[PDB]
């Protein structure tokens, strides 16, 4: 039955690269919130995001969801010395019993210049790496972000929390995970009221026959 | 050496429009005829400014 073309691609640009790198924006962020050296300094200073900082510009969408793993090495010095195999890993509960997260949402296995990392449970193993769609989805072995989580004051500083899992937001793009040779090739969608995005996770084709 | 034509103001009451300094009242007149000349741009810089631009090639017509 009718099912999207698997994509066979990596993208050559990344979700926050999108920008022409030689204009500026129209919009402004906030550069500064004090003048300097303590003592009732405060202000508010706004600046055009722009080239030079590209990190603080405004953007029309976010990289998909994460559910995070822990991170392994191939090299066995690094990794700590217990066992973590299953106390440490990823998991779903449901009625009562435990099952491990595998392979999981479709997740950048490795950052950019660390090949040696993978995901516990992240990749299938017959160990391949998903690292080609790190462009659209965040790695697997990283916090998606971080929110704040007070009000700030006078009296109380800004303070951060780390995103460990984060579902769906309006506005997200993301890749599903790649098909193998020796991989599967259909799933069965199971039957249901509701589902979303029905791509299964260990590769290939979702059908509802 | 005078005037020809003049508007009547829109107006929901006029007594006897005929103008004033004299000549013809009308409701519509003839039209107001506007031209310019398109300005035409001094070279711009070769690199990209959000400014309007401010150099103009000196022109009539």
């Amino acid at each position: 039955e009718n099912v999207p073309f698997h994509s066979s691609y990596a993208h050559s640009q990344s979700l926050d690269r999108l920008m022409n790198p030689l204009i500026d924006q129209y919009l402004y962020y906030l550069s500064k919130t004090i003048n300097g050296s303590g003592q009732n300094q405060q202000t508010l200073k706004f600046s055009v995001a722009g080239p030079s900082n590209m990190a603080v510009q405004g953007r029309n969408y976010i990289p998909g969801p994460s559910y995070r793993q822990q991170r392994v090495s191939t090299t066995v010095t690094q990794n700590n010395n217990s066992e973590f195999a299953w106390p440490g890993a990823s998991s779903w509960a449901l009625n009562g019993r435990n099952s491990l997260m595998n392979p999981g949402p479709a997740m950048a296995s490795h950052k950019e210049g660390e090949d040696r990392f993978f995901p516990l449970s992240g990749s299938l193993i017959f160990i391949t790496n998903e690292e080609e769609i790190k462009t659209t989805n965040p790695v697997a072995t990283e916090s998606y972000g971080q929110v704040a989580t007070n009000h700030q004051s006078a009296q109380a500083q800004a303070q951060t929390g780390w995103v460990q899992n984060q579902g769906i937001l309006p506005g997200m793009v993301w890749q599903d995970r790649d098909v193998y040779l020796q991989g599967p090739i259909w799933a069965k969608i199971p039957h249901t009221d509701g589902n979303f995005h029905p791509s299964p996770l260990m590769g290939g084709f979702g059908m509802k026959h | 050496q005078g005037p020809i034509w003049a508007k009547i103001p829109h107006t929901d009451g006029n007594f006897h429009p005929s103008p004033l300094m004299g000549g013809f009242g009308m409701k519509h007149p003839p039209p107001q005829i506007l031209i310019k000349n398109t300005p035409v741009p001094a070279d711009p810089p070769t690199a990209f400014n959000k400014d309007k631009l401010n150099s103009f090639i000196t022109q009539y017509s």
